[PDB]
């Protein structure tokens, strides 16, 4: 019943269609780099609902970090473990993927139940749309611990990472 | 399309068509992880037949093929 | 455009990266479900950000910790699986069953 | 004169559903960056390729059209009507999408230089952090451009690419951290607003650190090792033949466009002849649109006059002298500036 | 704001910088010393803050009440024993030991900061650091196959089971509006629900993981055996008490503390656990796996312990868990100066070391009694004490099922007695035919087994303790 | 020991700079300098 | 609700910017030689052809600098919103930034030693 809503919507039917087959595509296709390539599209793709949830600088930081920094990571290990991907199957390949399927449905399923059962409270005030001088607020008024401690945590994620993948 | 990576020595080849200037030399490489520890160097591909050509060409016949070995100076050869 | 189907999604995204994780043959390969995981759950806090606690976001605090650690966790994963990569020489998962 | 006005107000005058008109006018200006694009495109290659003659005793092109005038046209219409190669065991998705994976964002990138107030597209509250975040796009459209070829000899080079890409993105985080101090944000219009009589005083060295980190892009001789053409022909494009290299072609100068006018409005400002300007109406607003676009581009031209001339001024380096500036010349550097442009604010408020 | 309960984590957290600053100038320092020093000086500190002043909160964001106080004292003397043990077991390996340290002391500051937390990001982000840092030690000698193989296991495995417990969490924000907290989300939801029910399922999930219950148990055994072995001695340890730590300060206090069906949950998981690990760890021949099995039994009786609230319950899982804390790092050091002199190898290879060392014998003799319920020993008195807790409140066929399983855990215990005892020299292995016979584990092994034999008849002035901790649980 | 490492550091910096600039200036001199250029097809070379 | 105002571009932009390459590129193939596939598909390896086998011989070498680069990365982003509210904040928020910077030097300083 509009133009502007319009567009929203089917940029998030849009979006969230390539998200749901490129996630299928990393965990279905036989090869793994399509697989990687294909992650890289579901993370600009959900980088791209995130804006219209009205989260900017979380979605340019996604697209900064993981398919900047973290696909990239992965395309590179994975060239330093490709060995023509020789693997026989087993008899059971067909059985895993059934257990794990119906379990899968299942708990999407349950989820939905969820979903559509409770009566959220959806709180009608327009957003604000400052949403990065708010976080500095935040990384020193409420959540600073976590701030202080994710510092030594990246340090010690290097330091491990830097002293299991030396080459001795 | 892809090359299966393995844990062994990579062997390149800088073959005759250099980017470069020095001559036509192929330089069969082999590299342990950005390194060099040897290589084959597969010289040949000018070798035109000199010293068989000058049995059958006086001095002043063949002089002028003498400046095609240094081809950058022709006079310390002739 | 609401809340409902984003949660819907997010879930969807749970369900196919348990899907990953249970099928994987590789061991890099199920980094990239958790990956998927994490980033459902990061759209479900930017959903209940925008709808449900805007004035003062708060997810989306919650979610650029995520993204941080998440991004941490892979990297030393990498690092695991580079380092099994020269005992073994394979990354095929059912190869590494010690245990009978 | 508020062209968006009377745009809308004059096709809301024969009617159209005025949501609909301001739906219409959204196509004009985003080609007209792509028109400027283009043509900046085109003039960073004849300004390269005349004066990279002018460097050696040299003449460029005369014979094209006057005076090379229509080089890249003829450039860009053979490699369309050039024909396309697809090797053996290549991939045939990813061989055709490396180029534009690598080449898109840099156009999309052009979504926040402003040429003028409210002469841009949509100025995001966002901007230079979203540059910085699409410019890490490129490593993945080179890796496939490596791994979709059965040329070890390519994947060889094009690893390396994704090694400096990878590495000369966190001090040109830095340098524009050190601006987002002084602005009150990050959107262009506020990093430039504050000159009003240049941060390039207040930031002497923040400047060194964002302009090596922009010319290491993969674009010029003092780097450049993904295309070295002496150490290892053309690294990843040795296959790409037709249309595909001119893709690579255009995102490098067009990214260097961008850099050049990514600095003229972070450190210099795209207005501001350097008087207090607005001291001295729509006659005059017309005036002044032309000034400032004006002295936009001459900083703009500046610039990448001096990144070409480093390109025949600056012999390469392998790639440890090149890591060895990213995390031990830049890296430090860009912490350091950031500490003391904070403690600089902490201490004198005014003047940030 | 309110810096003063955090000095202890911050003095810590000074510390691991500095062990890493000392560790990159000389490359080779007296680090093993004063990281024992700065341990003592942070427990030092928390008797200022014990019971002085009142119970405060950082900003909402972390609260330091005795319980917080208890749970930090005991990982940091976690840390302690395990220093003191690894300081010459990986010095035998051709590894560094700085960032051994580094790491060990991150994993330390990250459950000294879970267990007085009360938000969920500052929860999600102190649970990462352990569990990183978990990650890295078990993998930390990588020459072995199966160091490394356990590694990415327990890695990809915490790793789902913390992305599990992160959509929990995202749930338990969204449901009750905003809330970050964990006060004031069990209060504005507080009625039975399906999505609240599911949220308490994904985050018990994600503390079953930690506290080895079964069946989220398949990592302990594996990594027990593959990893280092004082690692696992801090593991087992730390992360149980950062686990149960969050178990009650998120279902009871932020979470609900209405929506009592958890307890339920527990009972079965406890049940399992009780009949998986005393019955499965008696058909090994291995220490290690013996122990990782002995865990998970130990944790089932903790779990009816803590699932029959009535202000006892709670503090006899916290003063069994005092005295477990002991009395398995005192197993480990015994293992390790076993595994370090000769042996490197398994149970079989214990037999006839009456005669050589004596001192290992009676040390790791004591413990494993202990652990199995035998009189005047500390184990004991936890296990009865316990029994009457839950007894009290009304659980019956738990008491009895428990005081069965230790019965039956006696037996893979005394096998180990029997071996270093009853054996004769006709009956010694090859191992201890060539039997030798540092100085920091020594002094470590006797402190712990005087402790552990004789803290429970000295239990009073460490009951009163625990039940001046538990007064501000809710219940 | 450690102030001796970073003025060494600021002069190899300060040098590079300084031999950058040098070849700077020289190309930016090569760019007046006429070109000896020779336009063949309308500006032939005599022969000897 | 969308109150992010300054999009409506990004998105046709997006499109308009994905539809230059597969247009200037669908622009070539209406007017091109065709294929030529015998002997043109071969790979080039300097005239010669390739040796065969065709590994790389695989290092860390770029490995660890993508590493270190996602830790520094993931830094950076606990730093915009600071360095864009330094003006609300003022003292104690830069006493409690510089901590999380120096941690971050630490880290720098072991992987520059090593």
């Amino acid at each position: 019943m509009d133009l502007a809503t319009l567009t929203q919507t089917i940029t998030f039917f849009a979006l969230a269609a390539a998200v749901i087959i490129a996630a299928l595509g990393v965990v279905l296709l036989d090869n793994v780099v399509y697989s990687a390539f294909l992650l890289g599209g579901v993370f600009l793709s959900i980088a791209g609902l995130y804006i219209l949830m009205n989260a900017d600088f979380v979605s340019a930081a996604q697209i900064l970090i993981y398919v900047g920094a973290v696909n990239v990571l992965i395309l590179f290990a994975i060239m330093l473990v490709n060995k023509r991907e020789t693997y026989t199957p087993v008899p059971g390949r067909w059985l895993r993927q059934g257990g794990a399927a119906v379990v899968s449905l299942g708990v999407f399923a349950l989820l939905t139940k969820m979903i559509l059962q409770t009566p959220w409270q959806l709180s009608s005030v327009p957003p604000t749309p400052d949403s990065i001088t708010t976080i500095g607020q935040h990384f020193f008024s409420d959540f600073l611990l976590p701030f202080e401690l994710a510092s030594v945590l990246l340090l010690m994620a290097l330091i491990g990472a830097v002293v299991l993948a030396r080459r001795e | 399309p892809k090359i299966e990576t393995r844990t062994e020595p990579m062997v390149i080849n800088m073959g005759p068509h250099h980017p470069s200037m020095h001559g036509v030399l192929r330089l069969m490489v082999t590299l342990d992880g950005e390194d060099v520890i040897d290589c084959e160097p597969v010289i040949g591909y000018l070798h035109r037949g000199m010293e068989k050509i000058a049995e059958n060409r006086t001095n002043i016949m063949f002089i002028p093929y003498v400046s095609r070995w240094d081809y950058a100076a022709g006079m310390f050869n002739e | 455009m609401q809340l409902t189907y984003v949660l819907i999604l997010a879930a969807l995204l749970f369900c196919i990266g348990i899907y990953g994780l249970v099928t994987s043959r590789n061991a890099v390969r199920v980094l990239m479900s958790i990956e998927l995981l994490l980033n459902a759950v990061n759209l479900n806090l930017i959903g209940f950000a925008n709808y449900l606690d805007g004035q003062q976001i708060k997810g989306q605090v919650f979610a650029v910790f995520v993204i941080t650690v998440a991004a941490a966790e892979a990297a030393v994963g990498l690092a695991i699986i580079l380092a099994i990569y020269r005992n073994r020489d394979t990354v095929d998962m059912e190869k590494f069953n010690l245990l009978k | 004169i508020d062209l968006q006005g009377q745009f809308i107000s004059a096709l809301q005058s024969l009617g159209l559903s005025h949501d609909l008109a301001k739906l219409l006018w959204l196509p004009l200006p985003m080609l007209m960056m792509l028109i400027v694009a283009t043509v900046g495109v085109l003039v960073a290659v004849w300004l390269e390729r005349k004066i990279s003659a002018a460097v050696q005793q040299r003449i460029g092109p005369e014979y094209i059209g006057p005076l090379g005038i229509l080089a890249p046209l003829a450039d860009g219409l053979k490699l369309i009507f050039k024909e396309d190669v697809l090797p053996a065991n290549s991939d045939r998705w990813l061989f055709t999408l490396g180029p534009a994976v690598v080449v898109i964002p840099v156009f999309l990138s052009y979504i926040i230089v402003p040429f003028g107030q409210n002469l841009l597209i949509s100025n995001l509250a966002m901007g230079v952090f979203l540059w910085i975040a699409l410019s890490s796009i490129a490593p993945i459209g080179l890796l496939m451009a490596g791994y979709a070829s059965n040329n070890k000899y390519s994947l060889l080079g094009g690893l390396r690419a994704a090694a400096q890409s990878i590495s000369y993105e966190i001090p040109l985080a830095l340098a524009v951290l050190a601006v987002a101090m002084m602005s009150n944000g990050l959107g262009t219009v506020e990093i430039v607003e504050q000159q009003s009589q240049w941060n390039v005083w207040r930031q002497p060295i923040g400047f060194l650190v964002f302009w090596i980190a922009a010319l290491a892009e993969c674009e010029r001789l003092p780097f450049d090792l993904p295309e070295a053409e002496e150490e290892l022909v053309a690294g990843y494009q040795t296959e790409y033949a037709g249309m595909k290299f001119a893709l690579f072609y255009l995102g490098a100068y067009v990214n260097l466009v961008l850099s050049a006018l990514l600095v003229s409005v972070l450190y210099f400002g795209g207005w501001s002849f350097p008087i207090p300007l607005e001291t001295i109406n729509p006659f005059l607003q017309i005036a002044f649109a032309v000034l400032g676009i004006t002295m936009t581009l001459i900083k703009a031209y500046f610039f990448v006059f001096l990144a070409i001339l480093l390109r025949w001024t600056v012999p390469r380096v392998r790639i440890d002298q090149l890591l060895d500036l990213g995390w031990k010349f830049l890296l430090p550097v860009g912490l350091v500036n950031l500490l003391l442009t904070a403690g600089l604010k902490l201490a004198f408020p005014v003047a940030f | 704001g309110t810096i003063l309960p955090e000095t202890i984590l911050i003095v810590t957290l000074l510390v691991v910088l500095l062990a890493d600053l000392i560790q990159g100038r000389q490359a080779d320092r007296w680090t093993p010393y004063f990281a024992i020093v700065g341990l003592g000086g942070a427990i030092a500190t928390m008797i200022p803050l014990w019971t002085q002043p009142a119970t405060i909160s950082f900003f909402g964001s972390f609260i330091s009440d005795h319980l917080s106080l208890f749970f930090r004292g005991l990982i940091a003397l976690s840390a302690l024993g395990t220093i003191l043990m690894s300081i010459r077991y990986v010095e035998q390996t051709g590894s560094s030991l700085g960032e051994f340290m580094t790491i060990l002391l991150t994993a330390t500051v990250g459950g000294m900061f879970i267990a007085g937390a009360q938000e969920l990001v500052f929860i999600f982000v102190a649970l990462e650091t352990l569990s990183i840092a978990s990650y890295l030690l078990t993998g930390y000698t990588k020459r072995d196959s199966r160091s490394n193989e356990a590694a990415l296991k327990y890695l990809l495995i915490g790793a789902a089971s913390s992305a599990i417990f992160l959509y929990g969490s995202s749930l338990l924000y969204g449901l009750s509006g905003g809330h970050t907290q964990l006060p004031a989300i069990a209060q504005a939801l507080s009625s039975e629900s399906l999505g609240l029910v599911v949220a308490l399922v994904f985050v018990i999930a994600g503390i079953s993981f930690k506290i080895s219950a079964v069946p989220f148990h398949q990592w302990t055994p594996d990594v027990y055996e593959g990893a280092p072995t004082p690692v696992v001695a801090f593991l087992s340890v730390g992360s149980k008490a950062a686990g149960f730590a969050l178990a009650i300060r998120f279902l009871t206090l932020a979470f609900p503390s209405v929506t009592d069906q958890w307890q339920l949950i527990f009972t079965v998981l406890a049940i399992l656990s009780m009949i998986l690990g005393n019955v499965v760890a008696l058909a090994q021949t291995s220490m290690k796996r013996m122990l990782a099995y002995s865990s998970i039994g130990q944790a089932g009786f903790v779990m009816i312990g803590f699932v029959v609230g009535t202000e006892a319950g709670y503090a006899s899982m916290l003063f069994y868990l005092l005295v477990y804390l002991f009395m398995n790092l005192g197993a480990f050091t015994c293992v390790i100066l076993f595994s370090l002199r000769t042996g490197t190898d398994q149970i079989s290879e214990y037999a006839g070391l009456y005669q050589k060392d004596p001192l290992l014998t009676l040390g790791l003799s004591l413990c494993l009694l202990s652990l199995g319920g035998i009189p005047p020993l500390a184990g004991f008195f936890g296990k009865i004490y316990l029994f009457w807790a839950g007894w009290q409140a009304g659980a019956y066929g738990l008491v009895l099922l428990g005081l069965l399983t230790s019965v039956i855990s006696i037996y893979y215990y005394i096998r180990v007695v029997k071996m270093m005892v009853v054996k004769e020299p006709q009956e010694m292995s090859e191992a201890v035919r060539n039997y030798p016979e540092l100085r920091p584990l020594q002094v470590g092994l006797v402190m712990t087994v005087i402790a552990t034999s004789l803290a429970g008849i000295l239990a009073n002035p460490l009951f009163n303790l625990v039940n001046t901790a538990v007064w501000d649980v809710p219940q | 020991k450690f102030l001796n490492q970073i003025t060494n550091y600021a002069k190899e910096a300060v040098q590079s700079a300084k031999y950058i600039g040098q070849g700077l200036s020289v190309t930016f001199d090569h760019m007046r300098r006429r070109p000896i250029t020779v336009q063949y097809p309308y500006e032939k070379l005599i022969p000897s | 609700v969308f109150v992010l105002s300054g999009y409506e571009y990004f998105l046709g932009f997006l499109i308009i910017c994905s539809l230059v390459p597969v247009l200037a590129l669908a622009a070539s193939a209406l007017l091109r030689p065709k294929s030529g596939r015998m002997i043109r598909l071969t790979t080039y390896e300097s005239g010669m052809e390739p040796i065969g086998g065709a590994w790389i011989q695989f290092n860390v070498r770029y490995y660890m600098f993508a590493l270190v680069f996602v830790i520094f990365d993931v830094e950076t982003v606990f730093l915009y919103p600071w360095a864009v509210a330094f003006h609300q904040l003022g003292l104690l928020a830069f006493i409690e930034a510089l901590i999380f910077i120096a941690i971050l030097v630490v880290a720098l300083v072991y992987a520059w030693r090593k």
